[PDB]
Formats: C-alpha cells, structure tokens, sequence
C-alpha cells in the first residue's frame, strides 16, 4: 500500500526507515525473482510429456552450478550486513537526534489498558493524547506501570517496548503538522483494543503554547501518589483527559514502585 | 566405570587437592580477587577433566568416536548460550536504567 | 546382538541434554545473583566448611562407585552390593545435609520467596538435589535386583549407566561449589 | 471431589462452547458405540495402542495430527469472523475473554499438536526403512512419546470444557501470565501441557539420534544415506539441544506461580526480559526442528518425479549441517525491540541473514534437479513447485525483517504472522501433505486418490495468497496483532478479503476428506502390488506393499549412494535369498500407555490444586517405572515359518507383476 501509515510516513525516522525497506526489498528479488521464474520455467520446458527436451538422467553435480549458486547469494548478504551494521547504528531509538533546538520531553506510563503522558517541564499530563511542535525532537521516556506494551506512534517512526520498573529511551520527530494514531503493539489483557492515542503535530509553536494553556485549566491534578492509583485501576476505553498539577516527579516514583536503581 | 583401581585412587588424591586448595585460597584470603578468581576456575576446569578422564572413561575411540564429538557438541551450545544470555541481558539491563 | 552398546550411548546423550538443563539454571543464577530485595546475599548465609564437607562426601561416593564397577568386572556378587550400599549411605549424608541447611534457610524467612537471588540458588541446588535422589532412587532398586537375580546382563548395562549418572552428578556438583558457594563467599 | 474445580467451572451459560461440549461428547459415545459394535476393541489393543513397530506408531502420529487440524483450523475461522465483523463496526459475538482464549490455543495447538506430531510421525514411518534397519534403537521409548504427547493433547482439550485456556498467548510472556495478573488456571493448563508433552518429545529426539547412526545396515557410509535421513538427523540433535530449554523455563515459571519464587515477577528482584530471552533460545531452533525434515520430503520427491539424480547432494548435506549449527545464535531477532543496543542488534541480525545462504542453495538444488528431467505432474511434486514458489516469498519477507531498523515498525505487525504463516504453510503443511500423499502406498497398500487430491491442492495454494497476502499490506498500514474489537475501519476491506481465503482453505480442507474417503472405499482395486508405486530410488521401496512387521527379512547390503535404484539397474533387485534366520524382536507393552494415564491424572490434579491426587499420579508413574524395570519377558523370536511363507507371498506378488 503506497498510502500506507509506512511507505508514505511523515517523521524522518520513518522516512529512512522506508528507504531501508525498500532497497533490502529490491536487493532480495535478484535471487527470488529468477527462483520462481525459473520454477515454472523447468516445470513446463521438462515436463515429462515433453519430448525435445535433453533429458540428462545422471547430471548430478557441476561445479559451475555450485559456484554461482554459492556466488550470488554470499554477495547480497555481505550488502545487506553491512547495511544493517551502519542502519542499525544510525536509528538506535536511544540516541539523540541531531537538530538546532530543545528536545521536548515526555513521559509515558502504560496503565491497565490507557496511556498515561506527562509533561514535567510545563506540569501537565494527558490521558490517551499527547502534542509537541512538528520540527522539533521528541525525548519519549517510557515505562510500564502494569504488564508488558509497547509504545508505537507508525506513521512517525519506531515503537519501543514498556517494561514495569524500567526506563525506555526512543527519539522522534514529525516533518509534517497533522494527528497520528499511535497504539500498543503487544498484547496486555483485556482491554488490548482501547489502546488507541492520538498524537497532535501543531504546526506552530504558539498553538503547542495554547494546548498547554489548555491542559493547564483543568479540574484535576496528579500531586499525591493516592491520585495515580485512583486513575491507574483497570479500565477501558478510557476519555482523553487533562490534569492542571502534577508531583514533581513522579515518573521516578513510579519506576519505583518496583525498586530500580543504578 | 572400569579400570586399575591405582588410576582411580590416584584420581582421588588430585581431586582432594583441587578441593582442598580453592576452599583455603578462599576463605583465609591468600591473595587478590583476580588471582582467587583464576585460580579458582582453572582448578574447577582441572578438575572436571580428571572426572571425565580417570572417572568416566571418557575416549576418542569408544562409539566410533561419537562419545566425544557429542560432548564437544554440547561444550559449544553451553558456551553460545551461558555466555550470549549473560551478554545480552547486561546490555539489556544498562539500556533500561533512569540515565 | 549388543544392546547394551546402544543402550549406554544413549544414556550418553541424555546426559548431554541434562548438561543443557543445567546450563540453563546456570545462566539463570548468574542473571538473578545480586537480584536480592534488602534482603541477605551469598556471603552472609554461605558457611563454607558445611559445603567443603558435603563436597568430600560426594567425592567419596564417586570413588566407592567406581570401585563397585571394578567389582563387578572381577565377577563378586558381595563386592558389588558393598560397594553400592556405601555409595547410597555417602549420598544420603550428601542429601541430608543439603535438606538440613534448606530447612534452616526456609524457617529463618529466606526461602526461595523473598529474592530472585534465593530463588534462583534454591532452583540450581535443589536442581542437584533432585537428580541425586533419584540416582539415590535407581541404586537401591538396583541393587536389590542385583541381589535377587545376579550380575546378568542387563545389570551389568545397568551399571554402566547408573554409574555414567553418579559420576556427571559430582561433575555437576565441582562448578556448583565453584561458581555459587565459592564465588560468592569470596 | 476438591480443589479449585467446582460446578462453576464448566460453561454453562455459554451457548457455543457448551454445544461443541455436547457434539464433542456425542461424537465420543458414537466412535465408542461404533467400536463395540464391530468388535475391534481387542485388535487395537494388542495391535495399535502397544504397538512398538515406528509403522504403527507413525500412523498414530498423524492420525492426531490430522485430528487436531479441525480444531486448529476451526479456532483461525472464528478469529477472521470476529475482525472482518469488528472491523465494519459491529459487537460481534466473541469478547475479549473468549478471543484472546482462542489465538493462544490456536496457535499453541497447530505449533505443538498439528505440525510436531505430523513431521515426528512421517520420520517415524519412513526413517528406519530408509536407512535399513528392522525397527529403531528404542521401541517402547517411542511408545511412550507418543502417549505423552496423547496426554498433551487430552490436556488441552480437557481445558476447553471444564475451566479456560491461557489468555497470553502461545509463549506465555512472564508477567501477564503471573499470578497476580492472570489468577485463573488457563495459564495451568498451558503448563502442565506442554511440561508432560515435552519430556516425550525430548525423548523421541533422543531415540533417533542414535538410531541414525548405530542401527543402519552394514555398507551405508554416512556420505551415502538417503537426504531425508540426513535432514532428520539435523533435526534429531537441534531437538536434543533445544527442548531442555523449553523444560528449564517452564519449569522456573511453574515455580513463580505455584510457590512465590520471583524469577519474572515485577517485585523483589525478579526479571521478566530474562524469560523472553530463553524461551526464544529455544523458539528458534524449533521453526528450524520443523523446516528441516520437510526438506529432506521434497528432495526425495525432486529426485523421483523428475527421474534423476539429486543435483549437489554433498551442498545440500553441509547446507544442513551449517542450518543446524547457525541455528542456535539468531535468538535475540525475536526481541530486537526489547531495548537491547545498536551492537548486539547488530550481530544478531547479521547471523540471521548469514542463515539464509544454505536455503538458498537448497533450493537451488532442487530446482536443478528437475532442470534437464522429466517431470510427472503427481500431486506429490505439485506440492513441491508450489513450496517452493511460496516459501521462496516467505523467506524473503523474514530476511527483510531481519533487519533491525524495518523490525522497528514491522516487530508485531501483521506483517509478521504473514511471514510466518507463509513460511509454515508454505514449507511446512505444503511438505507434510507432499509426504503423506509420497507414502501413503507404503502404509496401507493402496493410493490415493489423484484428482481429489489436485483439487485439494488448488484450493490450498489460492487460499493460502488470498488470506495472508493481504495481510502484508494490513501489517503495513499500521495494523498489529491480537486485536479484537472496535477494530480500525480502514482497515476493513484487506480484512474481509482475508476471510473470503480462508473460505478457500476450508474447502481445500473438505477436499482433502473426500480425497481420502474415496480412497478408502475404493482401496480394493487401487493397490501397489509391488512395493514399488512411484520408480523411487531409496531402500523404503525394496520392501512389500504394506511391509512385514520386520523391514526386511535380511538386512541389505549396500555398495552406493542410492540403494535400491542401482540394484533395478544392475539385474539384481530381487533376488531371494538362501536360506532365512530367526528374526528377534521386541513385544508389545501396555505400560506405557499405564504411565501416561498416571501422568494425566498427575497433571489434571496439578492444574486444580488437588495434592493428595497429584501426589497418587506422580506416585503410581515412578511406581510404575520401577516395576517394568523388573520383567524380562521382552523379546521374542520369529521363526523361518512365517518368514519363509510372507517372502514367498510378496514374489509371487513380484514375479506375478514382472509378469504381467
Ligand atoms: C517454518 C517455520 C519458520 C521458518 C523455517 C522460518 C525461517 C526464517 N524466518 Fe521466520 N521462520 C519460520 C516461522 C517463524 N519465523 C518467526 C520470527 C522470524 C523473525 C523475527 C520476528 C520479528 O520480526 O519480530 C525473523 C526476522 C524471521 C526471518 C526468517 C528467516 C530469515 C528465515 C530463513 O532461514 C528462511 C529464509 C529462506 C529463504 C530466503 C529462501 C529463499 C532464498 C533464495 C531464493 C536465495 C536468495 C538468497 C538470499 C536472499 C541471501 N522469522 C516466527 C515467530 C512467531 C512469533 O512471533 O510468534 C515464526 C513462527
Ligand atoms: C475461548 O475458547 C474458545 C471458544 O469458546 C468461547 C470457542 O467456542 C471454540 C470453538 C472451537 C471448536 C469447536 C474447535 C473444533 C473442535 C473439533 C474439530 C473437535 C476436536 C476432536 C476431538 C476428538 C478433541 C479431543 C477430545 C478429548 C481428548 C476429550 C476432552 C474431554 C472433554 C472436553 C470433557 C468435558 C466434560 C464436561 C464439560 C462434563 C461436564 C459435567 C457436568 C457439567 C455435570 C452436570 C450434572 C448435573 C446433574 C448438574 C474453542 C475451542 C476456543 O478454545
Ligand atoms: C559438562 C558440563 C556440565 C554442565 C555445565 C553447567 C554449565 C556451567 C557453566 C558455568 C557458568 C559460568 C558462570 C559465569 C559467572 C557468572 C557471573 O555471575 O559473572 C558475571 C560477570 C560479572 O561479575 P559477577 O559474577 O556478576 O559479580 C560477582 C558475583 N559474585 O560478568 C562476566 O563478564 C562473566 C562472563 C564470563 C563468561 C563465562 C562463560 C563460561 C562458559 C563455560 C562453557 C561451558 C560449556
Ligand atoms: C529445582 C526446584 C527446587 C525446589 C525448591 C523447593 C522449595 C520449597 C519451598 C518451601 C515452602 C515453605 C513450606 C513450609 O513452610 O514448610 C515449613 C516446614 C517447616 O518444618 P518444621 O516444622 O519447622 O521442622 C521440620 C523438621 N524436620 O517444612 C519445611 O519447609 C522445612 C523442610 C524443607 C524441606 C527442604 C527440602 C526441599 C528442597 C527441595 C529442593
Ligand atoms: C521432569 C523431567 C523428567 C526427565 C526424565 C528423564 C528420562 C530419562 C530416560 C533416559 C533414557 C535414555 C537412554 C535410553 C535407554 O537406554 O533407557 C532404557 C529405555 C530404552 O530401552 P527400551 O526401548 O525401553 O527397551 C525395552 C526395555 N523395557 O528407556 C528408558 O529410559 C525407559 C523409559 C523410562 C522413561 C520414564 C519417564 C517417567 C516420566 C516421569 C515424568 C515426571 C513428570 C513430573 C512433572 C514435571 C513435568
Ligand atoms: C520431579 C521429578 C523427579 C523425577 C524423579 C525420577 C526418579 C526416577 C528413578 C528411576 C528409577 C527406575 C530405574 C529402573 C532401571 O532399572 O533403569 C535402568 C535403565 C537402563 O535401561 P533398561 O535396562 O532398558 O531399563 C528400562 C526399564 N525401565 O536406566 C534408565 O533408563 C533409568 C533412567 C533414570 C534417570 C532418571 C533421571 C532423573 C533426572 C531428574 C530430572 C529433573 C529435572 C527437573 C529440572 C527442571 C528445571
Ligand atoms: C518443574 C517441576 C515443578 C514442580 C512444581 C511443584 C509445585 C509444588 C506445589 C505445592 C504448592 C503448595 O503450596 O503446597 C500445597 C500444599 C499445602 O502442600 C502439599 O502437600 C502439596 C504437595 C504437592 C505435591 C506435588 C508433587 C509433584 C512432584
Ligand atoms: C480409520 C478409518 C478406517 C476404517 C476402516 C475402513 C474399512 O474397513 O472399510 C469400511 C468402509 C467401507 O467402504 P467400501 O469398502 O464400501 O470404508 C468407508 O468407505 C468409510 C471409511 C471412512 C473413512 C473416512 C476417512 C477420513
Ligand atoms: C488454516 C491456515 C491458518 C490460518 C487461517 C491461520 C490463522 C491465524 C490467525 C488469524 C492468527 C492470529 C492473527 C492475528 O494475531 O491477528 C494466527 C496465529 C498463529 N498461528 Fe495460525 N493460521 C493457520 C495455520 C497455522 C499453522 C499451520 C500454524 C503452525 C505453526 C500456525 C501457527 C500460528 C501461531 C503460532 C500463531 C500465533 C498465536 C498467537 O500469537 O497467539 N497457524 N493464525
Ligand atoms: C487418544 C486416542 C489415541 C488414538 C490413537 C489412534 C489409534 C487409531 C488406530 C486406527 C488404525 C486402524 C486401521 C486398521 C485398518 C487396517 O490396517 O487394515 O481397512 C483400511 O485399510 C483402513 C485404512 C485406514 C487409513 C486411515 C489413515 C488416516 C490417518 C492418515 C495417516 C496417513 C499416513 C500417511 C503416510
Ligand atoms: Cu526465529
């Protein structure tokens, strides 16, 4: 699919993600193509119908044969080794990204089947929605308070998984202003189908400046730890919501709730 | 399990050796970890090779020389395993830490 | 016709699965060792005379099996059962010692229920302990077989594989003291 | 009468799983009543359920096989109802409880139960007849691996109507399948299921190891056994290497939730990652314990149908042993998103794709096989092309994805169960069908049915495209695994297409009863009254239309690389023997099947929390075990009598047929 959420993606990760798909993708037909090609071929030029044919009932072993048939495919895979080698180093969802501004950073908890974010440098957190200015780096810390998710926003980049009492590092940006769905990509109980976000691109730093604004008048507010499990109970489908204060840090105390340290 | 029971009296004092040696090395505190730590694998490596050979018979002959090629086999998967498990889960731990 | 031949390469080859299993519990202890929770570590509830004296033990009982084989190649019914009666009293001081010290753990609040790290040492010893029980297991029934029916030649097969199993048991035990008890008391 | 286990275990309010308990119970009093009607309660026992001859047993094996393919292929119908229904904004009719149910068994099922047994059973049949031997170095080991992986089987269908099955999915991840987060027995019954199945299969793996290499027949250098035989040894020793993990990490899990032990759990030290590395450690080899034998099927068939010698025989032996070998370092591929570095991302992709060069030799091979050939359209090589052609696109979808940076937005999408299912069917299914339909003749005498058999065929493979091929597509608009409500509208058509494939494969499924019932019914004039149906060219093919219960009655001898084809060229293939000798051999044993009764009732006990039981099924096993250890009444002779008149028959049978 041409209009697919990743051959026609919006964030520069993604972007080089696709070229990565595509040239693997026309590096492997060299040897696939002429396989299938050549099945059907001998399955209808030496069918046993046939009589023109050279039937050779003892050729079993040409070393000609071997040596290309050894030849091509070592070839492409040294290709392909060394482009995953630098690839794989080049797109390691921990590593900072390379741009003229400050990383906007957000903290994602993976609640019974809701995703929790907090902005801890404007004091805020959303429930199943978040928003930061396309052109800018976004720092995702990301942590499980429940079983194993992962974090996927597709048309962005790459997903990361959520482990209880760990920390995640993944790096994104959007090149382009819009809403992109994000989701869960492993499987987490019941309300599995519900984890569905919504991640805003605002083409301006003011309108990210008025969504902030926003969140910041809300009737609720995070502070007590006793606020955090009200919320993280189990739950379905949950409304996307605001919350005015939040505990310093309480990405922290959360991780903690499960002793990591060092 | 059978041959001289010379060999295997004599496979009985190296083994007593190389117990009794590591056990001492460890608990008074001769020297530094590093060479306790030396010390001790080499010994342990010693002495499951004198079980292998004086104990358990263990040759290049037997089973049309099958008997080694197998336990070879499984030294190697051991070692892929023990050590890649133990290398990807450190790395797997300090890329999970709150850097 | 030679089964016997099949029969202990076989016997082999399980071994070689059991080694497998044991690396397993190995690697496992390694990723979990310092995975306590404030609770105690290797070096204080690891006395190591204890385990020096439970090693000396099994060592001895490799060396009387060994000796019941030989017996057995000489043709001594008597010898073999001797043998064989004092390799299953050294092992049952081996498995009571080792029950003695898990139950003063478990009574003191450091059953394998309190860390990933006691855990993990309760599996990998109690991994041992269990292989040498049923060894324990397979020498009586064994032996009073050998009592009631002689040094047939399914007895002595027998043997040979009872015997591949005790001697892979103490091998197993020598990087058990040498990686859990030792390195860690260090 | 104890326990968890109450009335209010069973679904009662549940109007379809309570009718499929009903139909399951009546069909059970109908195969019963069947059975006594005729008489044949006595023939099976002393004929099929103590069987030790690796004929018998083989059958067995894909009898299972087959069976539990229904139920398999009837949980993947309701999983594509469910989305395509969602998807077009409607309830449906299985929530979350009950799907999320159905896909861990489902998958658990056709992994273990379908594609184990069929694969152990076709090596079973036709491993110790190609390689010259009267039976395998364990006879009543492989009974009873066969009745534990019976007791698996009863295990996982015990769940069904009394109680749940796990609702994490095939591989149980640790904390989702912890006590605090799935209290239930679902996770229990996935234990002790596959813990009980295991120690068979690890057992059978074993049992051939040896066979393979002590039990051949006198002149068959190793460079010179038939390619199955070398395929199913690789994939003898990665069973030995690989199924102890499986054992190990079960086993640590079983602990974490039945004693408090902290290995995976989120508190108190605990480490989950560590769980989904091992049990990967063992995941990969077990894909590979499955590609290798079909393998070695198709080579057979290329080498048949099209008349010829197998091209690189030597480049495919390596190319198997560098498989079986690299087979243990590419684990990690599974979790490339688990947070691991650039490095070690690195290098285990790097050994994933360095796997893929002696498959593609393999194939290659292959098809220069049938290069200069004549090629006989049978249904057997039509199975063939089509693997090839398929599993050429599924290896190539999984070397794209073992490149780290695409699994980053492909890990979990459907674009990996399009992979793997295209690799499975395409290799897996498409080969053990291919050898059931190659040695069908060798079983019973008779052959199938071809043009039932075609149609099956065609089915299959337009099924096959039709339902997953759009899932590559699906996988790459975004669309991940295991969802079941309020599914994505745009994600709608794709979905429905999938479904109409499926279809498809029912009927491919259907076709393949009728091909085997008319068969069946018509077994009385389709016979090979040779042993010889096809022209084949390995050992298998020297013996009688169904073979005596001894392979052969004096050993062969072999001088080269394929026996019995030089044999048909030299003047000499057959050539009756002087005089004939007393054959040993082993008896038939009930106490298998007595061990795996105890061990079901162990486990059963062990899933409901009922320790006096559980204590009585471990006792009565070991006790067991320890009395069979007593009897000596375990082998017997077969005289010159019988010998001499079943040789007799089976010439007359060749000379009859030479003859006319
Ligand atoms: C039949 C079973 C089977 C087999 C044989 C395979 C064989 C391969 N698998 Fe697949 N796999 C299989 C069933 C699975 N794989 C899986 C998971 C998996 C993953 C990680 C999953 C993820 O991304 O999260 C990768 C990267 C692959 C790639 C491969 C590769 C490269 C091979 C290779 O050995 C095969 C490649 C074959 C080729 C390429 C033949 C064609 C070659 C030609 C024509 C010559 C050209 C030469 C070159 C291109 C070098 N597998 C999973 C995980 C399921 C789950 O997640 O629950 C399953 C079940
Ligand atoms: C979520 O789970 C799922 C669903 O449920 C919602 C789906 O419905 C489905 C539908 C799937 C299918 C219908 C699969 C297709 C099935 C096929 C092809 C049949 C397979 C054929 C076989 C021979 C299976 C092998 C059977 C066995 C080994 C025996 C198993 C024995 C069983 C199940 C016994 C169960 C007995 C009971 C429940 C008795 C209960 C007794 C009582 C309630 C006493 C009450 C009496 C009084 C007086 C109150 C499944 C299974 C899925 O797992
Ligand atoms: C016949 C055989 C019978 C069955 C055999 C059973 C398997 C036996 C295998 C031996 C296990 C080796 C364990 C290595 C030590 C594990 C460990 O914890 O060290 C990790 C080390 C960091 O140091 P650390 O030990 O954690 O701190 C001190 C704690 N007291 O971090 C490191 O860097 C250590 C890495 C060392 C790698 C050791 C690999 C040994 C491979 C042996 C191959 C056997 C085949
Ligand atoms: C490989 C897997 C290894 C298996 C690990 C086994 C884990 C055992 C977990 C024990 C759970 C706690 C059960 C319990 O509370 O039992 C208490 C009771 C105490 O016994 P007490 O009355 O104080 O005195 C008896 C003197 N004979 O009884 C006891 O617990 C004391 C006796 C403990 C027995 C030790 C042997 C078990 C180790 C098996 C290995
Ligand atoms: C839990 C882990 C359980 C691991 C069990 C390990 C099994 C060890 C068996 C190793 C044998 C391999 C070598 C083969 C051999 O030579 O043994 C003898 C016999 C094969 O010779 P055979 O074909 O039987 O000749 C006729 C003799 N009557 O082969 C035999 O060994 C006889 C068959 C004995 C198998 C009995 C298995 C008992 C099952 C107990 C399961 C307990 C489960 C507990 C729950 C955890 C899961
Ligand atoms: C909890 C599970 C606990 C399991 C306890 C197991 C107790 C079993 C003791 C077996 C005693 C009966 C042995 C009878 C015998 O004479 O065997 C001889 C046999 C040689 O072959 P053969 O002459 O053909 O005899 C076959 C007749 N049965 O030789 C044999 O084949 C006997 C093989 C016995 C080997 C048993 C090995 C046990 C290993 C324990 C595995 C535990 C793994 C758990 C860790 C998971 C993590
Ligand atoms: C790999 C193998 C893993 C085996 C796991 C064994 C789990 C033990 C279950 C006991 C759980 C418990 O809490 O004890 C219950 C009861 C009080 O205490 C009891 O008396 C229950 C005794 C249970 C017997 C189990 C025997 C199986 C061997
Ligand atoms: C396994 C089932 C095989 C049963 C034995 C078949 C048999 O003996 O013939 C019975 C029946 C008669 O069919 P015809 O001959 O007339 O044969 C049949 O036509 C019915 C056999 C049904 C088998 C369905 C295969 C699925
Ligand atoms: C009749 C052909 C088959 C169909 C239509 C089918 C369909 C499916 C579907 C729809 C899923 C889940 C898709 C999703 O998660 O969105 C699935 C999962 C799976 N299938 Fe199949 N399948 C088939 C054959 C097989 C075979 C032959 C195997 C042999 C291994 C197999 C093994 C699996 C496994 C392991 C899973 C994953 C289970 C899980 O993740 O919970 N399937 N299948
Ligand atoms: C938990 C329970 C465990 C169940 C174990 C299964 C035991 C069932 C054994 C039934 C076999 C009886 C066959 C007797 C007919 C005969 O040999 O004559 O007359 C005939 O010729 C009928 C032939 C019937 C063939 C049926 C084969 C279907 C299975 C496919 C196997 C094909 C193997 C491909 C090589
Ligand atoms: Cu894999």
């Amino acid at each position: 699919g041409c209009n697919s959420a990743l051959l026609d993606p919006k964030g520069q990760i993604g972007l080089e993600q696709r070229s990565l798909i595509l040239t693997a993708f026309g590096l492997m037909l060299i040897v696939v193509i002429p396989a299938i090609l050549m099945a059907v071929g001998f399955a209808w030029k030496y069918r046993a119908s046939n009589k023109d044919a050279k039937y050779s009932p003892n050729w079993s072993h040409s070393n000609k044969v071997e040596a290309v048939v050894w030849t091509v495919p070592i070839l492409i895979i040294i290709f392909l080794a060394v482009l995953t080698w630098k690839t794989t180093h080049a797109l390691e969802p921990s590593k900072p990204l390379a741009h003229d501004e400050k990383p906007i950073t957000i903290e994602v908890v993976s609640m019974d089947w809701k995703w929790f974010f907090i902005y801890p440098e404007q004091g805020i957190a959303t429930v199943n929605e978040i928003a930061f200015p396309a052109n800018t780096p976004v720092y995702f810390k990301v942590t499980s308070n429940s079983v194993m998710n992962s974090f996927f926003i597709p048309r962005l980049g790459s997903q990361i998984y959520a482990m209880a009492g760990m920390q995640t590092r993944l790096h994104l940006i959007a090149n382009e202003p819009g809403t992109y769905d994000g989701i869960s990509a492993s499987y987490s109980g019941p309300g599995f189908s519900g984890m569905k976000f919504k991640a805003i691109a605002t083409p301006d730093r003011a309108a990210f400046d008025q969504w902030v604004a926003k969140a910041k008048q809300s009737p609720n507010t995070m502070s007590d730890m006793a606020a955090f499990e009200k919320l993280a109970a189990p739950s379905e489908y949950n409304q996307v919501e605001y919350f005015s204060n939040v505990k310093p840090d309480l990405f922290a105390d959360v991780i903690n709730k499960f002793m990591a340290h060092g | 399990s059978h041959g001289s029971v010379k060999t295997y009296m004599t496979g009985f004092i190296l083994s007593i050796i190389l117990t009794v040696i590591p056990f001492w090395m460890v608990m008074t505190g001769a020297a530094s970890p590093a060479v306790i730590l030396g010390t001790i694998l080499a010994m342990a490596v010693v002495q499951v090779l004198v079980h292998l050979v004086c104990f358990l018979h263990m040759n290049t002959k037997s089973d049309e020389g099958w008997n080694m090629t197998a336990f070879v086999f499984t030294v190697l998967i051991i070692a892929i395993l023990v050590v890649g498990s133990i290398w990807i889960m450190w790395n797997l731990n300090y890329n999970m830490m709150m850097h | 016709h030679d089964a016997g031949g099949t029969k202990i390469f076989g016997f082999w080859i399980y071994l070689m699965s059991d080694c497998i299993l044991f690396s397993i519990l190995f690697a496992t202890y390694a990723v979990l060792v310092n995975g306590t929770a404030g609770g105690p570590t290797g070096k204080d509830i690891f006395e190591l005379p204890f385990v020096l004296v439970e090693t000396f033990l099994l060592l001895f009982s490799s060396i009387t099996y060994g000796m019941a084989a030989i017996a057995m190649y000489k043709n001594n019914k008597s010898q073999v059962i001797s043998w064989l009666a004092l390799t299953w009293l050294f092992g049952a001081g081996f498995i009571g010692m080792e029950i003695y010290e898990f139950h003063h753990l478990i009574v003191n609040g450091m059953g394998p229920d309190r860390s990933g790290f006691l855990s993990a040492f309760f599996a990998l010893v109690g991994t041992h302990g269990l292989h040498v029980t049923s060894g324990l297991i397979w020498m009586a029934v064994l032996m009073v077989q050998i009592a009631r029916r002689g040094l047939t030649s399914t007895n002595r097969t027998r043997i040979m594989c009872l015997s591949l199993f005790w001697h892979f048991l103490d091998v197993v035990w020598i990087c058990v003291f040498t990686v859990v008890y030792l390195m860690g008391a260090m | 009468m104890f326990g968890k286990l109450s009335l209010d275990a069973v679904p009662f309010h549940e109007p379809i799983v309570m009718v499929t308990i009903a139909g399951i119970i009546l069909g059970g009093l109908a195969l019963v009543g069947l059975i006594t009607y005729f008489g044949k309660w006595t023939y099976l026992w002393k004929e099929w359920l103590t069987s030790v001859d690796h004929k018998r047993l083989g059958i067995m094996y894909i009898i299972v096989a087959i069976v539990m393919l229904l139920r398999g292929f009837a949980d993947a119908i309701m999983m594509r109802s469910q989305q395509a229904l969602a998807s077009a904004g409607e309830a449906g009719f299985l929530p979350p409880h009950h799907y999320d149910q159905i896909f861990t068994a489902h998958g658990v099922i056709m992994i273990f139960f379908v594609a184990m047994p069929f694969v152990i059973g076709l090596m079973n049949l036709v491993v110790p007849l190609q390689i010259g031997a009267r039976d395998v170095a364990f006879p009543f080991l492989n009974n009873l691996s066969f009745w534990f992986t019976v007791v698996g089987v009863i295990l996982v269908n015990v769940s069904l109507g009394v109680g749940e099955f796990a609702q994490t999915g095939w591989l149980a991840y640790p904390p989702l399948s912890g006590i605090e987060y799935s209290p239930g027995v679902g996770v229990d019954y996935w234990i002790w299921s596959l813990q009980l199945s295991g120690i068979g299969t690890t057992l059978t793996g074993i049992n051939f190891f040896v066979t393979i290499l002590k039990m051949r027949a006198p002149g068959m250098t190793m460079f010179k056994m038939p390619v199955f035989t070398w395929a199913s040894l690789c994939a003898n020793v990665l069973i030995i290497a690989s199924f102890p993990i499986l054992t190990v990490t079960v086993a640590l899990l079983t602990l974490d939730r039945y004693l408090g032990t902290h290995f995976f759990t989120n508190d108190m030290g605990g480490n989950m990652m560590m769980y989904i590395n091992l049990i990967w450690a063992w995941g990969h080899p077990e894909v590979y314990i499955l590609i290798l034998p079909v393998f070695g099927v198709f080579s057979e068939i290329a080498a048949t149908f099209s008349r010829k010698r197998l091209f690189g025989y030597t480049s495919l032996v390596w190319a198997t042993v560098c498989i079986t070998v690299l087979s243990f370092i590419v684990w990690l591929h599974h979790f490339f998103t688990m947070g691991a570095g650039a490095n070690v991302n690195a290098f285990f992709g790097i050994t994933t794709m360095i796997i893929a060069i002696p498959t593609g030799v393999k194939i290659f091979n292959w098809l220069f096989t049938m290069y200069q050939g004549r090629i006989v359209f049978h249904s057997a090589m039509l199975w063939t092309i089509g693997f090839i052609v398929t599993f050429s696109v599924g290896g190539m979808t999984g070397v794209l994805l073992a490149v780290p940076g695409a699994d980053f937005v492909l890990h979990n999408s459907l674009f990996l169960i399009a992979h793997f299912h295209n690799v499975i069917i395409g290799g897996v299914v498409f080969g053990c069908f291919a050898g059931m339909t190659y040695w069908w003749p060798k079983a019973f005498g008779f052959k199938l049915n071809e043009t039932w058999g075609k149609r099956a065929f065609w089915f299959w493979i337009i099924g096959f495209f039709v339902a997953f091929m759009p899932l590559y597509a699906l996988g790459f608009m975004g669309m991940t695994r295991r969802l079941s409500q309020q599914i994505d509208p745009q994600f709608h058509t794709m979905l429905m297409i999938a479904a109409s494939g499926a279809v498809l494969i029912a009927l491919g499924i259907l076709c393949l009863v009728i091909q085997m019932y008319v068969s069946i019914r018509d077994r009385d004039q389709n016979r090979d009254l040779t042993g010889d149906p096809w022209g084949g060219r390995t050992l298998e093919w020297a013996t009688s239309s169904p073979p005596p219960f001894y392979n052969f009655a004096v050993v062969p001898h072999v001088h080269e690389r394929d026996a019995f084809w030089e044999m048909k060229e030299k003047g000499e293939a057959y050539k009756k023997p002087d005089h004939y000798e007393e054959i040993h051999m082993p008896k038939n044993s009930g106490a298998g099947i007595v061990i795996a009764a105890f061990s079901t009732i162990f486990g059963f006990a062990m899933i409901w929390h009922i320790w006096w039981l559980a204590i009585v099924g471990f006792a009565g096993m070991i006790i067991t075990w320890i009395v069979k250890s007593f009897d000596e009444d375990v082998d017997y002779y077969v005289p010159v009598a019988e010998i001499e008149k079943l040789e007799n028959q089976h010439f007359d049978e060749i000379t009859k047929a030479g003859l006319k």
